[PDB]
């Protein structure tokens, strides 16, 4: 089928330029417009800009300056620069499809404009915080069974757990982190019924495995 | 900049609701309106676009209409799944751009267990220890975390996580108690006390009566 793939870094410095990149797998880019959309933490969806297939942009007014969107069809990528960023700018960044067109209106009896965009397709979404390491400890009761999977101490979001290489998707709940006074979260990710649950975290690139027995 | 919506909203089970997404001759007033559902944890869904018309797997329940410079998504048939922040927009000066609403939280009236870990073993040879507490599966989420040590209340290092919107339009958290393996023994009894609705549910473990 059709989805967008949002790939870059999870965490940016201030001053410095985000870049983020959208793949493209299940549609052409000389077939369907592709459009920046992001929601900051406690805010509404805030349009960023748009490229249609004939390589033409179009941002939001107040985010021109420091937006720029390109693309490559060869890739079935697209492209987004947001520039000398700020503490707010940190957000969730959606790729979507967006279908635009200007519908001309005359009077009743035959100028005029009435101007159309929406979404088609959401991308999923990698929250973008504008480095810390997890520490992994494995979880058991104490004396059906509950088995446990402690992600300990680490900055910034997010962290994606699976158990089993992705081959138990079965009765797992993995939770909220907390926002420590230490400014480090920590989140668990439980189990209930040979089980190492594997936890990645983008911003410093590792990937551990931790067995859990009880 | 953005489009009016009254931020939050009620309605009952199975009943119908309708959110209002009002704006200016310029914007809702040429009357291109969209509409979208956003869950926690899953990715926005389009509803909604061209004022009347439903998306792809957007069921008849979800109707758009529109009158004037104030178009209105309405709910038929209120269901657990249908919690959620929907927003609206529309297009202004220009076909590549756009103008979202604040969006409202949709809230169904009608609707009608914690697990606690030691800390790992592992954990204990850096001299650190660190309790969990993971509540799952109550409605509503409002939820009174208290740590209990002997029978006295303990006030240092609780850190608690609100509630979230779990997929089962049910709502799950998370308590954290940091502790050092030093007072972490001394104690006899912790117990994490949380109650929902009036009703405690408790967990306990025992340091030495548990290894």
């Amino acid at each position: 089928q059709v989805q967008l793939r949002e790939s870059g870094p999870s965490l940016v410095k201030p001053s410095q330029t985000l870049s983020l990149t959208c793949t493209a797998s299940g549609f052409s880019l000389s077939d369907k417009a592709v459009g920046w959309v992001r929601q900051a933490p406690g805010k509404a969806l805030e349009w960023l800009g748009s490229i249609d297939t004939g390589g033409s942009t179009g941002y939001n007014p107040g985010l021109k300056s420091r937006l720029s969107i390109t693309k490559d069809n060869s890739e079935s990528q697209v492209s987004l620069s947001v520039s000398s960023v700020t503490t707010e700018d940190s957000a969730t960044y959606y790729c979507t499809t967006v279908h635009q067109y200007t519908h001309k209106r005359c009077p009743d009896g035959y100028a005029g404009s009435s101007y159309e965009l929406y979404v088609d397709a959401w991308g999923q979404g990698l929250l973008v915080t504008v480095t810390t390491a997890p520490k992994v400890y494995p979880l058991s009761s104490c004396c059906t069974v509950t088995l446990g999977c402690l992600v300990s101490s680490y900055m910034p979001e997010p962290v994606t757990v699976t158990w089993n290489s992705g081959a138990l998707k079965s009765g797992v709940h993995t939770f909220p982190a907390v926002l420590q006074s230490s400014g480090l979260y920590s989140l668990s990710s439980m189990v209930t019924v040979t089980f190492t649950c594997n936890v990645a975290h983008p911003a410093s690139s590792t990937k551990v495995d931790k067995a859990v027995e009880p | 900049a953005v489009l009016n919506q009254p931020s939050s909203v009620s309605g009952s089970l199975g009943q119908r609701v309708s959110i209002t997404c009002s704006g200016s001759s310029s914007n809702v007033g040429n009357g291109y309106v969209s509409w979208y559902q956003l869950i926690p944890g899953s990715a926005p869904r389009t509803l909604i676009y061209g004022d009347t018309s439903r998306a792809s797997g957007v069921p008849d329940r979800f109707s758009g209409s529109r009158s004037g410079n104030t178009a209105t998504l309405t709910i038929s048939s209120l269901q657990a799944e249908d919690e959620a922040d929907y927003f609206c927009a529309s297009a202004e000066d220009s076909s590549s751009n756009a103008v979202f609403g604040s969006g409202t939280t949709l809230t169904v009236l009608g609707q009608p267990s914690v697990t606690l870990f030691p800390p790992s073993t592992e954990e204990l040879n850096g001299n650190k220890a660190t309790l969990v507490c993971l509540i799952s599966d109550f409605y509503p989420g409002s939820v009174t975390v208290v740590w209990k040590a002997d029978g006295s209340t303990i006030t240092r290092n609780v850190e608690t996580t609100r509630a979230s919107k779990q997929s089962n339009s049910k709502y799950a958290a998370s308590s954290y108690l940091s502790l050092t393996s030093s007072d972490w023994k001394s104690k006899g009894s912790y117990s994490c006390e949380v109650t929902h609705e009036g009703s405690t549910v408790t967990k306990t473990v025992k340091p030495s009566e548990c290894s």
